[PDB]
């Protein structure tokens, strides 16, 4: 379809060898990064609430609500800018390189990104090709060349491509002799094994030689040349069209399995907050309809609240209620998760078990956002040569047994022929003796609709009737290519459906002769089939870098080939016997900590802002915050935001020395259990109960007219302080009951939170500075605890609140 | 080479507690055994405390002074007979409650300038702009600004004991000792300028609803301005639509006779504060005090219920837990 002129001479519209893998342009990084960030539902609600606080009314200071929204936007943006500059600087080293070309009867040396379609390139021994050449000649006769495609298929066996026959005579000898030629090729395709072209070399006067081309004459990019002095090609594909840059697909934005449940929780609390605000406003304007409940001769708007329009004050009051019940959704659950992840990614790096003495290095964490997804994996799309076999690895069999025991389903997407990738798999225990292979290789599917009947015979009458451990499939790049690319022929009986059912119903699967992209197609179908089974992929070489970018958490291994598939991996382990300890002892703990941190960061604020709403019924719906103006600001900062951080950062749900010895445990947190609809309603019905107990059990306590032996009344700030003491004590004792790994830091931080709450209540009230425009809470906390019935009421409430947990323990224990 | 610090290797020393059925069950019995006695204690103490509430808001011709539910702009009086069945022995405290008086409103709980009431020479002549619209009257600043101090409760309640004969006997009511010590001694101080009070408030003006400036509340040199016990106990907000502010302290006699012997009394009230507009009700609560505070049954019932529902649940789980 495309006509290229070998000598480029008569008798343009194509890219010039510029691989561009980056995403953000240097100039428009911000106008794109901020628009990609502020599209989310959380990072935009935070901005709406910040603007409302700055415009209409704020109980707290605007800074304590818009300062976190800056540390969260400046840190994620810096992360993304750096992981983009890395690919910028890594593509700069692939372009702007040295590649010699025969410009005009001489050997000019340009930069790889300046090569245009249709010019005789040159390549010395052991040089990655600059572009998809077409072997034209060679210093030696026979027109042969020994290419080793280590960066495409991933195997290192010496292939051999034959140069054009009639052109073997051109070896630096007048190769610029207006060489008549015109290669009519086909549009660029990712097949990597099919290429149909033709040469039309013209002689002195005119020639009609038409030497049809094939895959034997095609020299892809990224295939080092072995055992040869020099060659001569003619770039046919170059830049974003070569067969090595066609099998990339690009990198998607990876979001953990938790960062979606946090988003569902936030989208439910948005509705809870809106319901609270709307119901409070409606009840406020149904209450102020009584002539004498607004301005009853003892408090009267000056003139502005009398003249202000009716329909604008309704909106201003709705906004005041929203801003006042702002705390339901915590912006302190992101500035905390940042630190949690940044500090938790170090325990995967330092761990002394990830140390290989040969290479003398350890693990590596390239992204700190997928830690919480090491304990959710369901599949493992391995790679045969280099990862499994280096003669299997040290423990390449016991690790696969541990990965079959924990519930995972290990596949093998290799790149070698079916003859050898089958024997190894038969040694790794992936194929036991009594495993009836369902071989769908191209050696048995020599037809178009034949495999159509193969799939029916296999599914509708062989396997779909069920013995779940007997069958193990096998495929090739010639059969799966049809199965997938031609999956738009039948829709009443979908091919891809029949095939995916067979694959997901077998014990283990294999795939021989797999091009780089077909791996990403398999790991893109598996990510979509029937929900979202979290997939994993563990490659070693620069050909796996596609499924490592398409999987959910792509683990990369640091092997003999190089660091081209480790620097694009979300992690790094220099072995395969590590993939057990990595995703059994570091996935379980990380997911447990993150799930409990989220559940608690939502419960600790619902229980905090429920009373501050219930109170609106005993006020005149006037938006009077029950608590003081310093407690609303300090709760999430110092009072109860210290403990959960230390818990999330160091707490073993189950001692790790037992997590890796019994891989059965990984099945308790497999289906995202710890954040499903069950526990989310157990934590939203514990907060919505403690937040009513606190309030009403203090309200009933204030029906006595006095609480001191000397008979003195208590204001409306002692209401707030009693409820806040009860609240802090309860939401710290809940975590002190939930924590089951008590280090020297957990005792310290937990008990220190309570001791500091007490000392701060004492020190904030008791000294007039004065720099406060108001003396509301001067001596409230001392005169409050100077009574004998207050201690008793509080010790009764901190137990009526913790009753549900102590009961669930005693019941979720026996039977 | 490998950094083996016992912290980084995730192998710190831990407690790893094991709490379950056989180790928490005795807790559901200790709770009951330590919550039933305290429950009965604070339900008998809150039961042996006497009090009385004499509403005198009027609202019905059948009241002693419904005559003043709609009177002329002059001082009013009542006489609300009340009788005590069993006299009071300890110290007796006289409160004055209200109803449907939202002293916790937002537009109301902030209507005050704390710097001023704390005695800031500057603020005394330039109160803040939050205590509006009671900030300045007659192009001058009000001494106590804000809607809180403006609407102070200005009723006068007085008890008279009717002895064997019709001669009414007055009772000793002391005003000192009703406001928090912390605040009256420190939070509320008179302006520093000079010693005599009338010259400290030079650019000031009594509140609008008030009838006498702040330097004439009481002649007593220690109860004269910005620290008047009643004024303070009113400047503390209510926290609910129905509150009860300490009014006077009746001291127990030296003799063993009851502070308020049983019989009939007179409640001579100088009606001034009108609370019929907003469907409110005033009343006088005469009550004694005990170690834990006034008469309130809640705490007792709550402790008893918690102790019992802990003991019963513990026994139930113990029976079933033993049953396996
Ligand atoms: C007896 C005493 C014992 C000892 C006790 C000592 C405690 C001293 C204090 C410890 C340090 C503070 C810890 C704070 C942890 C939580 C932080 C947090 O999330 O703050 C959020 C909070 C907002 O909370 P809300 O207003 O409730 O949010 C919802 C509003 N609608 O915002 C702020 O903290 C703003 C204040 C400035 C924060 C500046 C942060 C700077 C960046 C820190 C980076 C840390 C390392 C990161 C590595 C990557
Ligand atoms: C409701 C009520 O009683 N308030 C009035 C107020 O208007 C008046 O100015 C003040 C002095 O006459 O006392 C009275
Ligand atoms: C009003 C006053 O200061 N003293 C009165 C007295 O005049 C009145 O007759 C008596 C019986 O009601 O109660 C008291
Ligand atoms: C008492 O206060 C009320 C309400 O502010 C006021 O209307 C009345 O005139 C006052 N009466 C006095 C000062 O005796
Ligand atoms: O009767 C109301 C009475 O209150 C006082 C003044 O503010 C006027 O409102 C009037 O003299
Ligand atoms: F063994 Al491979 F890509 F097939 F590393």
């Amino acid at each position: 379809t495309r006509t290229v002129f070998v000598g480029n001479h008569p008798v343009q519209r194509f890219c010039d060898n510029r691989i561009v893998s980056s995403k953000y342009t240097l100039w428009n990084f911000l106008p794109k990064n901020l628009f990609e960030q502020f599209r989310r539902i959380a990072n935009f609600y935070f901005l709406i609430i910040f603007l409302v606080q700055v415009t209409v009314d704020t109980p707290t200071s605007p800074v304590t609500s818009g300062l976190p929204l800056f540390f969260v936007i400046t840190v994620t943006a810096i992360k993304q800018g750096y992981e983009d500059w890395l690919r910028h600087r890594a593509d700069n080293e692939v372009n702007k390189s040295t590649v010699y070309i025969i410009e005009n009867a001489k050997r000019v040396r340009k930069e790889s990104e300046k090569i245009k379609v249709g010019d005789v390139v040159e390549v010395q021994a052991d040089e990655t090709f600059p572009c998809d050449l077409i072997l034209l000649s060679s210093c030696t006769t026979d027109g042969t060349c020994y290419v080793t495609t280590a960066s495409l298929d991933g195997e290192s066996n010496c292939k051999t491509h034959y140069a054009v026959r009639d052109t073997i005579a051109l070896c630096t000898a007048e190769s610029i002799d207006t060489l008549r030629a015109a290669i009519e090729c086909e549009q660029p395709q990712p097949d990597l094994y099919k290429f149909v072209g033709r040469i039309n070399i013209y002689s002195n006067s005119l020639e009609a030689v038409a030497r049809s081309l094939g895959p034997e004459n095609l020299l892809l990019k990224g295939a080092t040349l072995k055992n040869t002095e020099k060659i001569y090609g003619v770039a046919v594909y170059t830049g974003m069209e070569t067969k090595m840059a066609l099998n990339y697909q690009g990198k998607s934005q990876k979001r953990s399995a938790v960062e979606k449940s946090i988003n569902a929780f936030l989208i439910v609390y948005l509705f809870i907050l809106l319901t609270k605000a709307a119901v409070c406003t409606t009840l406020k304007y149904v209450w102020q309809s009584t002539p004498y409940n607004d301005e009853p001769w003892y408090n009267q708007k000056t003139q502005k609240e009398r003249e202000t329009l009716k329909v604008l004050k309704m909106f201003t009051d709705f906004l005041s209620f929203m801003v006042l019940f702002n705390f339901i959704i915590p912006v302190s659950m992101y500035v905390t998760v940042e630190m949690q992840k940044f500090l938790g990614s170090f325990f995967i790096s330092w761990d002394k078990d990830f140390y290989d003495e040969e290479i003398n290095e350890g693990a590596l964490v390239n992204t700190s956002d997928l830690n919480e997804e090491l304990g959710q994996v369901d599949y493992v799309f391995t790679d045969k040569t280099g990862t499994l076999t280096e003669k299997l690895q040290d423990q390449a069999a016991e690790t696969i047994e541990a990965l079959h025991a924990a519930g995972l389903k290990v596949w093998v997407l290799t790149g070698d022929k079916m003859e050898t990738a089958k024997s190894t798999c038969y040694a790794c225990r992936l194929f036991q003796t009594n495993t009836e292979l369902l071989e769908l290789t191209t050696k048995t599917i020599e037809e178009s609709e034949r495999k159509e009947d193969r799939l029916h015979e296999l599914l509708i009458e062989y396997r779909k009737k069920l013995e779940h451990q007997e069958y193990g499939l096998i495929i090739d790049g010639s059969t799966l290519s049809l199965i997938l690319n031609s999956s738009q022929d039948s829709s009443s009986n979908n091919y891809k459906s029949i095939f995916l059912q067979i694959c997901m119903k077998c014990t283990a699967v294999l795939c021989c002769r797999m091009a780089p992209l077909q791996k990403a197609q398999i790991v893109r179908m598996v990510k979509n089939l029937k929900g979202s089974p979290i997939t994993l992929s563990i490659g070693d070489g620069a050909n796996d870098v596609s499924m490592i970018l398409e999987s959910h958490v792509g683990i990369g291994i640091k092997g003999k080939e190089g660091r081209q598939a480790a620097r694009n991996s979300d992690y790094s382990v220099p072995k395969f016997k590590h993939l057990k300890k990595l995703l059994l002892a570091h996935g379980h703990l990380y997911y447990v900590r993150i799930a409990h941190l989220v559940q608690y960061f939502f419960y600790k604020n619902l229980c905090f802002i429920l009373p501050q709403f219930l109170y609106q019924f005993f006020c005149g719906f006037s938006q009077q915050p029950l608590y003081d103006a310093a407690y609303l600001t300090m709760y999430n900062i110092c009072f109860t935001s210290l403990p959960i951080l230390a818990y999330s950062l160091l707490e073993q749900h189950i001692n790790i020395d037992t997590l890796t010895s019994d891989p059965r445990l990984y099945m308790k947190i497999s289906g995202n259990a710890m954040l499903q609809l069950g526990p989310f309603l157990y934590w939203t019905f514990l907060a919505a109960f403690e937040g009513t107990v606190f309030f009403f059990g203090t309200y009933f306590l204030f029906q006595t007219a006095s609480l001191e032996e000397n008979g003195k009344v208590y204001g409306n700030w002692t209401f707030g302080t009693i409820v806040f003491t009860v609240l802090v004590f309860t939401v710290t004792l809940k975590l002190a009951l939930d924590t089951r790994f008590w280090t020297w830091i957990n005792h310290f931080v937990i008990w220190g939170s309570l001791a500091f709450y007490v000392f701060f209540s004492f020190f904030w009230g008791g000294i007039i500075w004065p720099f406060l425009k108001q003396q509301r809470m001067y001596f409230v906390f001392a005169q409050m605890l100077s009574s004998v019935s207050t201690w008793l009421a509080i010790i009764l409430l901190i137990f009526i609140s913790l009753f549900p947990e102590i009961l669930l323990i005693v019941l979720k224990n026996v039977r | 080479r490998p950094d083996n610090t016992a912290f980084k290797q995730q192998r710190l020393p831990a407690w790893q507690p094991i709490l379950t059925a056989g180790t928490v069950l005795p807790i559901f019995f200790i709770i009951g055994l330590i919550f039933i006695p305290i429950g009965i204690g604070i339900f008998v103490t809150s039961n042996n405390i006497r009090e009385i509430e004499i509403d005198y808001t009027g609202t019905e011709p059948s009241s002693p002074c419904n005559k003043c539910l709609s009177p002329d702009v002059t001082p009013c009086f009542c006489t609300i007979n009340f009788t005590l069945e069993k006299s009071f022995e300890g110290n007796v405290f006289m409160y004055y409650g209200l109803s449907n008086f939202y002293q916790n409103h937002r537009r109301y709980v902030k209507s005050r300038d704390d710097s001023q009431l704390n005695g800031d020479s500057s603020a005394l002549l330039n109160p803040s702009k939050e205590c509006e619209p009671y900030r300045r009257n007659e192009d001058k600043p009000i001494a106590p600004c804000g809607a809180i101090m403006n609407s102070m409760f200005n009723d006068t309640l007085e008890l008279f004991l009717i002895g064997q004969d019709s001669y009414p006997i007055p009772i000793a009511l002391k005003k000192k000792g009703i406001a928090w010590w912390t605040d009256k001694n420190v939070k509320f101080r008179n302006p520093p300028g000079g010693d005599n009070l009338e010259e400290r408030f030079k650019g000031t003006t009594k509140p609008v609803n008030w009838l006498k400036p702040v330097y004439m509340l009481d002649s007593d040199p220690d109860n004269n301005g910005f620290i008047n016990e009643d004024f303070i106990v009113w400047m503390r907000t209510a926290a609910l639509p129905t509150f009860r502010k300490l009014y006077r302290l009746i001291e127990r006699k030296s003799d063993l006779h009851p502070t308020l012997p049983a019989g009939r009394y007179w409640l001579n009230v100088t009606y001034n504060y009108p609370v019929h507009y907003f469907d409110g009700r005033k009343r006088m609560i005469l009550s004694t005090i005990s170690w834990m505070g006034g008469k309130n049954p809640f705490l007792g019932i709550a402790y008893i219920a918690v102790g019992s529902i802990s003991f019963l649940l513990g026994v139930v789980l113990l029976v079933i837990n033993h049953k396996y």
